[PDB]
C-alpha cells in the first residue's frame, strides 16, 4: 500500500516547490495558461492552486488549506504549501526506515500543540487598548501597495473598526459582515466610517424620486412593481406599504422584470417613499444581519415588525459616485457592523484598495484571537528549532528521531527567503543562528512585523494537511 | 561537477550496502564461489571486498584502503566502509544545499580531531586496574572473533596461544607486531584440540633415508643444536660414482669443522649423498622454499650464508632440539624444532577436520594478534560494540551548537553520520533502530555519562562494562581516521575516466 | 571552413573542464583508468594528458605544450592548458558575428607585447635601496617563522639561514647537503654560521690543548685511516707513515676512526692537527670544500691533494672546543651549528628553519619575482583595458576578451577552496582599482588582502612561458579551417 502514498507525497512535494518560488515580493511567478486562452500572472499561492485544474486528488487539498489560510489568519498562502510540502519531503525517509505514517501523522499534531506554546512564551505581549502598535501594523503592511501617502490616514480607520465589533471574549468575529464598497471617482483622502449600513447601488435617477428621507423605516422586499387600471393594480401596492409606513424599498436586483414602474414613481413621490433598485443578490444576507430585518417574499407577507429604523437616508452628491448612507440603524439585537466606502479616479484605484484593506483587517483581526505578534523574516521558523534541539535529546523511541526531522523542515521557510532575496541560502541562514546566542527575535527596526496568528495556524493547518494525505492508502473510481 | 557527485554516492552506496548485515557477530554469513569453483562461505568483510573484481571507478577505493587496514588493524574492514558510506549520505544532503565539496571535506577533518579529544577524557585503564585482569581481555578477545563458530567450544585453548606469541615478537619498547614474523600455516584433518604453539619455523622434512634417526642427539653436551644455511645447491662440481664421491668429501669438512647438526639446503640431493651423512648422523634437507629460510634465521639467530666457502660456526642456527612428532592421525608426521629462548618470530600452528574450519580459524587467529598489540600500545581503551558511536555523536552534536558558521552543520552531519554504526548494529541485532538509539541516548545523559551499547548477540543485560567487553581506543581511532581519509578521497575526485576494451 | 573551428573549441573546452578542479594544490584531482587496467591518480596536468593521449589535433596540441611546461620549467602544467582553453571560448561569439579568425589571432598577439611589458613592471628588483643578498631573503622568512617562540629571537635567526644557500652555487642548490648539529648550553642569539665544515670534539683522552688552534698557512691532507700505534686487518712502521704527513707539511689530517695518542705527540712539534671518529658524510663534505681528493696510503699522496683556506680557528662555542673551517669561498657546502640551552629546544628550532631554508631556495634560482595571489594577473587584464583606447576598432574588443580570459585562473583558485568566485572578483577590483594595487587574495581566510605583506611570492617564468605558450598554441588551433584523419 506504500505506492500509492509515495505517488501521492511526490506528486505533491512537486506543487510546494512550485510555489516555494513564488515566496515573497521577491519571488518567482508562475504562469497558467487557461483552455480558453487566459493567461494570468501573480504571485498569490491560492490564484495559482485555483486555477491550476490539478487533477491529482490529494493536491486539491492545498486549495482548501490556502482557503482556511486566508480566511482565518489572513497570510500566508505561499508559506503553508511550503510547510505542508516540508513535512511531506522529510517523510519519505521516514518510509525508507520502516515507520508506520501513524506514529508519523500523531507525532505532527504533538509537534504542533507544544510549537504553539514556545512561540507564546517568546512573543511580546501587547493589548488592544494601546492604538499605538495597532496603527503602525496596518500602516506598514500597506507598504506593498500603491498607497503610501494616504496609508496614514487608513490604519486608524481600520483599527476603530474591529475594536467596535472585537469585544473581549468574541474572539472570532466572521469577516464578511465588513463590507467594502468601491466606486469610480472621488479620492483615497475622502473616507466615512457610517456604522449604521452602506449600500452597493445609486437610487432613482428619473424624475419625481426624492432621493433623500428623514425618519424612514428600511425592510428587505423580494416583490417588484411592475404592471399585470394599471394605475389601479399599482396603487394597492404603494397603499399597503403606507399602512406600515415604510419610507424605503429595497428590491432585490432580477433580470425578469424590471423594478418600479414609472407610473408607480409619480404615486410614491406624494408620499415622500424612497426607493433604492439593483440590491445584489451577495447583499441580501448582509442587509438581513445588521439592519436586523428578513427578507419579504410577497406583500401579505410584509410587516411593521420586521421593519428597521433610519434616522436620516440620503445621497451624498460626489463626482461619478452619488453613495447613498444610512446612519442610527436604532436595533438592539442585531450588531452594528462596518462598511467603509472606497473611492477614487481610476478603476484600477478602488480595487487594490479593497483587496490591500483585507489584508489589513485580518492582521487586526489576528490580535482580537490571540494577542501578540513575531517579527517575520525567519525568526519564528528558527526559534523554534532551536528549542527542539534539546527537547529531542529527552524523547524516547520512534518519535526522537521524528522531534529532529520536524525542525529541519522547518528551515525551508527562511532558506526560501533567502533565496529568492538573491543573497545565498545557507549563509544568510548561519548568520541568524550564530547570533541566537545573543539576540532571540531580532527586523524590529525595520517596521516588519507579523501577527503570531499566521504563524501559528501555519502549523496547525499543515499538520493536519500531511496528517490527512497519509490517510489515503489507496484510490479507487466510485461513481 | 552535474551528474558525477549525484553518481558517486549512489555507487559506493550500493557496494557498501552488501556488507552492512554483516556487519557484528550477528551479520550473516555469504557465498563466495572462487574462478576455479571453490565455494567459500564467512563473515569476513576483507574477504568479501577482495574477491571482488569491478571496473566502477568510486569501489576500488575500497579495496585499495582494505589492503592496509588488515595489516594496521584488521578489525576496520566491515566498520569503516559502512561509516565511510555514512558520510557520503550526509555530504549528498549537503551538496543539494550548496555546500562545496572541500568544506565537507575539511568539515569532517575539524570533526573528527574533536570526538577524539572527548573519548580521551571518558577513557579508562586497563594496567591501573589490575594485572591479572589484562590477561583476562587477552584471553576472552579471541572469544568473541570465536563465538560464532564451533570452535567456541575449545575456545579456551586458543587464548592461551595468542598470549605467549606476542611477548616474544614484540618489544614493550616499540610495541610493534610484524605480519612477517609470524608464519601462518594449517592443513586438513585432525581436530582443533591438538593445536601447539611452535617458537620458531615448522619446516616439515621426512629426513629423507628412513635409517637418519628422527631425534638430533647433543653431541656430548654440545651447546644448542649448530645448523647449516645454504643457498646453493650441492652437486659434484661441473663445467664415476668414486669420482663424485670424493668430491662430497670436501664440501662435508665445511660442516664438520663447523659442527653443524642438520644440513639444510634450497635444492634436492642425489643417492649417494645421504649415504656419507648417514653414517655421520647428519640428517639431510632438500626442498626449502626461499621465504622460509628467513624465518630460520631469525628464530635460531642464525646468517645467511651464501657459499660453501663462506661457512663457518659463528653463522649457524641454535636451536634446543629438532624431532619428529606425530600430529593426530595425519601419516605425514611433521616435525617440532623448539627453540626455549625468547626469539623475534614465531609460528602458529592450526589444525581442523574441515577446509573452511582452518581457514577461518587462521583470519580469526590474525585479528585477535593485533588486538594484543593495540592494548600494550595504548593502555587507555573504550568500551565498544554501540557505546562508542553513541558517545562520540552526542559530543560532537553538544559542540556543534558552540561552533558557529558553516562548520556548524559539518558538526550535525558529522554526528548524524555516526549513528549509522548503532543503529546497523541494531538492525543486524533484530531490534528497531530508532527505537534503540533513543534508549542509548537517555542513559547515557538522565542518568550519568557511561559506555552502554547495543547486544549483537543475547547476553543477560546492557551495560558491557559489568560483562567486561573491551575494545582498543587506538583500534578505533585507526578506524575513524581511515574513515574520513577515504571519505576525502572519494570527495577530492570529481571526474571520472575510463578507456574501452580491445 | 569557419565550422571546423567551432568543433574545435568544443574539444579545447572538454579537456579543460576536465582540468578546471585541478588547478591549484587544494584542487581535486582526476581518476583515470587505464585500459591495461592500472588505475593511477596524479594531481600535476601532465601525467594526466600523458595517459589520455587524444587523438584530436586541438587537444593534443594542449598536451605538447603542457609536457614542455613541466620540462623545462615544472610549474604551471595544469594553468597553461586552463588559460589557452578560456582564450578559445572568448574567440567563439567572435566568429558568429562576420570576425575573421585571422585579426583574431592577430589580436591577441598584440595584447601579448602589451602584458609582458607589465610584468617586468610589476616584478619586484631592488637596486638603490642599499641590500645585499640576505635582507631581502631574510624578510621572507621573518613572517613565516613569525608567531613562533623564537619570534623574539627571530631577526638573528634569519641571517643564517640565507648565507647556507649563498656560500655555495646559486645555481645548484641542495638542502641535504647543509648539515646541521646541536650544540648545548648557551643562549640562542649567539649562534654563528660557519662557511665550512664543523662536528664536535670526539676525544675521549687526556693530552688536549697541547696542539695551536691558528695556522697561517695550513695544508688540508685527507687519509683514510692510518692513525694507530697498534693495528685495530711496528711503531717504527707507524712513525715512517706519519713521516709523509711531515715531508709534505700538512697540519690538517682527519679519518672516519679513533686516533691514537702516538699521533698527537708527534703532531705537536710540527703544529699539526688531527681528529678522530670523523662521521662519514662530514668526510665527503670537507674534500668538496677544498676540491681535492683523499689517498689511500701515506706513499701515493699527490701534491694537488693539498688546499689552505683563509684562516683555521677553535671555537669556544658550547663551553667546548669544537672544530669548523671559516674563510673558505671554494666550499660547495656550509655546515650550521645551533645553540641552545637544552637538546631538545634546538630540535624544534631546527625542523623550524628547514621551513625558511626551502623558501628562500626557489626564490634564489630565479631572480624574476612578480606578486602572486592574483595580484598581477588582475593588474595585467585592468591595463589592456585602458590601452584599448588607441586599439580601438576591431582590435579593441579581441584584446578586451583577452582581459576577461586572464580571470579564470584566480576563479577555479576561489573555487577549489571553497570561496566564492563570484564575491571574490567583485571585491578585488574595487580594492586593487583604489589605493594600492598590491591588494590580492587570501588563500586560507576568504577576505581582501596584501601577498606582498604575507610575503607569498611565485615565480615570474612560469607565468611568462605560459603566457607565450597558451598564445601560441592558440594561434595554431584558430587557423586550422579543415582536419583530415587518415587510417592507419
Amino acid at each position: 500500500p506504500q505506492e500509492v502514498r509515495k505517488a501521492n507525497i511526490i506528486a505533491a512535494r512537486s506543487v510546494a516547490d512550485a510555489i516555494r518560488t513564488s515566496l515573497g515580493p521577491k519571488g518567482m511567478d508562475k504562469m497558467i495558461k487557461t483552455s480558453r486562452g487566459e493567461i494570468i500572472i501573480s504571485n498569490d499561492g491560492h490564484t495559482i492552486l485555483k486555477q491550476m485544474a490539478i487533477l491529482h486528488p490529494v493536491a486539491r487539498m492545498l486549495v482548501e488549506v490556502s482557503a482556511a489560510q486566508d480566511s482565518e489568519a489572513g497570510d500566508g498562502t505561499t508559506s503553508v504549501v511550503i510547510l505542508t510540502g516540508a513535512l511531506l519531503g522529510a517523510a519519505e525517509r521516514l518510509l525508507n526506515k520502516g515507520i508506520h505514517p501513524t506514529i508519523i501523522a500523531d507525532s505532527f499534531q504533538s509537534a504542533a500543540k507544544r510549537s504553539v506554546d514556545i512561540l507564546l512564551e517568546m512573543c511580546h505581549k501587547v493589548s488592544l487598548s494601546d492604538r499605538e502598535q495597532l496603527v503602525r501594523a496596518a500602516s506598514t503592511s500597506l507598504s506593498s501597495k500603491i498607497v503610501s501617502q494616504y496609508s496614514s490616514f487608513l490604519a486608524p480607520l481600520a483599527v476603530d473598526s474591529v475594536l467596535k465589533i472585537s469585544d473581549e471574549n468574541s474572539k472570532n468575529v466572521d469577516l464578511n459582515d465588513i463590507r467594502l464598497v468601491k466606486k469610480v471617482g472621488g479620492t483615497i483622502d475622502d473616507t466615512e466610517m457610517i456604522d449604521g449600513v452602506v449600500l452597493t447601488q445609486t437610487a432613482i435617477k428619473s424624475a419625481g424620486g426624492p432621493t433623500r428621507k428623514e425618519k424612514a423605516k428600511i425592510g428587505l422586499i423580494q416583490f417588484q412593481i411592475s404592471p399585470p387600471e394599471e394605475r389601479a393594480y399599482l396603487l394597492n401596492i404603494c397603499k399597503k406599504i403606507k399602512k406600515a409606513k415604510c419610507n424605503v424599498l429595497l428590491i432585490q436586483k432580477s433580470i425578469l422584470r424590471d423594478a418600479v414602474n414609472d407610473l408607480a414613481l409619480h404615486f410614491l413621490s406624494k408620499l415622500n417613499i424612497m426607493v433604492v433598485k439593483d440590491i445584489e443578490r451577495e447583499e441580501i444576507e448582509f442587509l438581513s444581519k445588521g439592519l436586523g430585518c428578513k427578507p419579504i417574499a410577497d406583500i401579505e407577507l410584509f410587516t411593521e415588525d420586521r421593519l428597521g429604523s433610519a434616522d436620516l437616508v440620503e445621497e451624498i452628491d460626489s463626482d461619478g459616485s452619488k453613495i447613498v448612507r444610512v446612519t442610527g440603524i436604532r436595533n438592539n439585537n442585531a450588531r452594528p457592523t462596518v462598511s467603509v466606502v472606497i473611492r477614487g479616479a481610476n478603476n484600477m484605484i478602488i480595487d487594490e484598495t479593497e483587496r490591500s484593506l483585507h489584508d489589513a483587517l485580518c492582521v487586526i483581526r489576528c490580535l482580537v484571537k490571540e494577542r501578540g505578534l513575531i517579527a517575520g523574516g525567519g525568526a519564528p521558523e528558527i526559534e523554534i528549532s532551536r528549542r527542539l534541539s534539546k527537547e529531542a535529546r529527552s524523547m524516547e523511541g520512534v518519535q526522537a528521531f521524528i522531534w529532529q526531522e520536524f525542525a529541519s523542515a522547518l528551515e525551508v521557510i527562511p532558506t526560501t527567503l533567502a533565496e529568492n532575496a538573491g543573497l545565498n541560502s545557507i549563509k544568510v541562514v548561519t548568520e541568524l543562528r550564530s547570533k541566537h546566542e545573543n539576540g532571540e527575535l531580532n527586523t524590529y527596526e525595520e517596521h516588519i512585523l507579523q501577527p503570531v496568528l499566521v504563524s501559528t495556524s501555519a502549523i496547525t493547518l499543515a499538520s493536519e494537511c500531511v496528517k490527512s494525505i497519509l490517510r489515503i492508502d489507496d484510490i479507487a473510481f466510485s461513481r | 561537477g552535474l551528474e558525477a557527485k549525484k553518481s558517486h554516492i549512489l555507487a559506493a552506496r550500493s557496494v557498501a550496502s552488501i556488507i552492512k548485515t554483516s556487519l557484528g557477530p550477528r551479520g550473516l554469513d555469504k557465498i563466495l564461489i572462487s574462478p576455479d569453483g571453490e565455494i567459500t562461505i564467512t563473515n569476513d568483510g576483507a574477504t568479501i571486498l577482495s574477491q571482488m573484481e569491478l571496473d566502477n571507478e568510486i569501489a576500488k577505493l575500497l579495496v585499495q584502503l582494505s589492503k592496509s587496514q588488515d595489516d594496521e588493524i584488521g578489525d576496520g574492514t566491515t566498520g569503516v566502509v559502512v561509516l565511510a558510506s555514512a558520510l557520503l549520505d550526509q555530504a549528498l544532503e549537503l551538496i543539494q544545499k550548496g555546500i562545496h565539496p572541500i568544506k565537507i571535506a575539511n568539515g569532517f577533518d575539524e570533526a573528527a580531531k574533536l570526538a577524539i579529544s572527548k573519548l580521551e577524557e571518558t577513557c579508562d585503564d586497563i594496567s591501573a586496574s589490575n594485572d591479572e585482569l589484562f590477561r583476562d581481555f587477552l584471553l576472552r578477545a579471541a572469544k568473541t572473533s570465536l563465538g560464532s563458530k564451533i570452535v567456541s567450544k575449545d575456545h579456551d585453548r586458543f587464548a592461551e596461544m595468542a598470549v605467549e606469541a606476542v611477548i616474544n615478537v614484540m618489544d614493550k619498547d616499540r610495541k610493534d607486531v610484524d605480519f612477517d614474523l609470524i608464519k601462518m600455516q594449517g592443513r586438513v584433518g585432525g581436530s582443533i584440540s591438538d593445536s601447539k604453539l611452535i617458537n620458531g619455523v615448522i619446516l616439515d622434512k621426512d629426513f629423507s633415508h628412513p635409517q637418519m634417526p628422527k631425534c638430533v642427539l647433543p653431541k656430548e653436551g654440545s651447546d644448542g643444536v649448530k645448523l647449516a644455511i645454504l643457498t646453493c645447491p650441492f652437486e659434484p662440481p661441473k663445467p664415476l660414482q668414486t669420482y663424485e664421491q670424493d668430491k662430497f668429501k670436501e664440501m662435508i669438512d665445511d660442516v664438520k669443522k663447523a659442527g653443524a647438526d642438520v644440513v639444510i639446503c634450497q635444492w634436492g640431493f642425489d643417492d649417494e649423498a645421504n649415504h656419507l651423512l648417514l653414517q655421520n648422523d647428519l640428517p639431510a634437507v632438500r626442498w626449502v622454499g626461499g621465504q622460509e629460510l628467513e624465518h630460520i634465521a631469525i628464530s635460531t639467530n642464525g646468517r645467511i650464508v651464501p657459499r660453501f666457502q663462506d661457512l663457518s660456526k659463528d653463522k649457524l642456527g641454535t636451536c634446543s632440539r629438532i624431532y619428529e612428532q606425530e600430529f593426530g592421525t595425519t601419516k605425514d608426521r611433521m616435525l617440532i624444532i623448539e627453540q626455549s629462548k625468547e626469539t623475534k618470530t614465531v609460528t602458529c600452528f592450526v589444525r581442523g577436520s574441515n577446509k573452511m574450519i582452518v581457514d577461518e580459524a587462521e583470519r580469526a587467529l590474525h585479528d585477535s594478534l593485533c588486538v594484543v598489540r593495540n592494548l600494550v600500545k595504548d593502555s587507555r581503551v573504550v568500551y565498544g560494540g554501540g557505546a562508542a558511536e553513541v558517545t562520540m555523536s552526542l559530543a560532537v552534536s553538544e559542540e556543534a551548537d558552540k561552533q558557529r558558521g558553516i562548520d556548524q552543520y559539518a558538526f550535525r552531519g558529522f554526528a548524524q553520520a555516526l549513528d549509522t554504526i548503532p543503529m546497523t548494529l541494531a538492525e543486524n541485532s533484530g531490534l528497531d533502530p530508532i527505537g534503540t538509539l533513543s534508549t542509548l541516548k537517555s542513559k547515557q545523559l538522565k542518568e550519568k555519562i557511561s559506555n552502554i551499547g547495543v547486544d549483537c548477540l543475547g547476553y543477560g543485560s546492557n551495560d558491557m562494562k559489568e560483562l567486561f567487553v573491551v575494545d582498543p581506543f587506538i583500534g578505533k581511532k585507526q578506524q575513524i581516521l581511515l574513515a574520513t581519509q577515504l571519505c576525502r578521497m572519494i570527495l577530492k575526485i570529481d571526474n571520472v575516466i575510463i578507456s574501452g576494451k580491445d | 571552413g569557419k565550422g571546423q573551428i567551432i568543433s574545435n573549441i568544443n574539444a579545447c573546452v572538454a579537456v579543460q573542464e576536465a582540468l578546471k578542479p585541478t588547478l591549484g594544490p587544494l584542487g581535486s584531482d582526476i581518476l583515470i583508468v587505464t585500459s591495461n587496467q592500472k588505475t593511477t591518480i596524479s594531481n600535476d596536468g601532465a601525467t594526466i594528458l600523458k595517459l589520455l593521449d587524444v587523438v584530436h589535433p586541438a587537444a593534443k596540441t594542449l598536451v605538447d605544450i603542457s609536457r614542455a611546461q613541466d620540462a623545462e620549467v615544472g610549474d604551471g602544467t595544469t594553468s597553461v592548458t586552463i588559460l589557452a582553453g578560456e582564450l578559445m571560448k572568448e574567440a567563439k561569439p567572435f566568429l558568429e558575428e562576420g570576425i575573421s579568425s585571422h585579426l583574431i589571432m592577430k589580436g591577441y598577439r598584440k595584447a601579448v607585447s602589451l602584458a609582458v611589458e607589465k610584468i617586468n613592471e610589476l616584478a619586484v628588483d631592488i637596486t638603490s635601496e642599499k641590500s645585499s643578498g640576505r635582507e631581502l631573503l631574510e624578510r621572507c622568512a621573518r613572517t613565516a617563522m613569525s608567531s613562533k617562540l623564537i619570534h623574539n629571537n627571530a631577526d638573528f635567526f634569519v641571517k643564517m639561514c640565507v648565507d647556507a644557500v649563498l656560500s655555495l652555487d646559486r645555481n645548484d642548490l641542495d638542502d641535504k647537503l647543509i648539515g646541521i648539529k646541536k650544540i648545548p648550553g648557551g643562549a640562542m642569539e649567539e649562534s654563528l654560521f660557519i662557511n665550512g665544515v664543523a662536528f664536535k670534539k670526539t676525544f675521549s683522552y687526556a693530552g688536549f690543548e697541547q696542539q695551536p688552534k691558528k695556522f697561517n698557512n695550513p695544508k688540508i691532507l685527507s687519509l683514510n685511516v692510518e692513525l694507530e700505534l697498534k693495528a685495530e686487518d711496528e711503531w717504527q712502521l707507524i712513525f715512517e707513515k706519519l713521516r709523509q704527513v711531515e715531508e709534505t707539511g700538512a697540519n690538517i689530517v682527519l679519518s672516519k676512526l679513533p686516533i691514537g695518542d702516538l699521533a698527537t705527540q708527534f703532531f705537536a712539534d710540527r703544529n699539526i692537527f688531527c681528529a678522530g671518529r670523523v662521521s662519514a658524510d662530514d668526510m665527503n663534505r670537507v674534500i668538496q670544500a677544498v676540491g681535492g681528493s683523499i689517498q689511500s696510503t701515506t706513499s701515493d699522496i699527490k701534491p694537488e691533494h693539498l688546499g689552505t683556506c683563509a684562516l683555521f680557528e677553535e671555537m669556544q662555542i658550547g663551553s667546548e672546543r669544537y672544530n669548523l673551517f671559516q674563510g673558505c669561498p671554494q666550499a660547495k657546502t656550509c655546515t650550521l651549528l645551533l645553540r641552545g640551552g637544552a637538546e631538545q629546544v634546538i630540535a624544534e628550532v631546527e625542523r623550524s628553519l628547514h621551513d625558511a631554508i626551502m623558501i628562500v631556495k626557489r626564490a634564489l634560482q630565479n631572480k624574476l619575482i612578480v606578486a602572486g595571489g592574483g595580484a598581477t594577473e588582475m593588474e595585467v587584464s585592468k591595463c589592456l583595458r585602458d590601452y584599448s583606447k588607441t586599439i580601438a576598432g576591431k582590435q579593441q574588443m579581441i584584446i578586451n576578451a583577452f582581459a576577461k580570459a586572464l580571470e579564470v585562473i584566480p576563479r577555479q583558485l576561489c573555487e577549489n577552496a571553497g570561496f566564492d568566485a563570484i564575491e571574490i572578483l567583485n571585491k578585488l577590483r574595487l580594492a586593487h582599482s583604489k589605493g594600492e594595487k598590491w591588494y590580492g587574495v587570501v588563500f586560507e581566510t576568504e577576505n581582501i588582502g596584501d601577498n606582498f605583506a604575507k610575503f607569498v611570492w611565485e615565480p615570474a617564468l612560469v607565468k611568462i612561458n605560459a603566457l607565450n605558450s597558451a598564445t601560441e598554441a592558440t594561434n595554431l588551433i584558430l587557423s586550422v579551417d579543415e582536419t583530415i584523419t587518415n587510417k592507419g
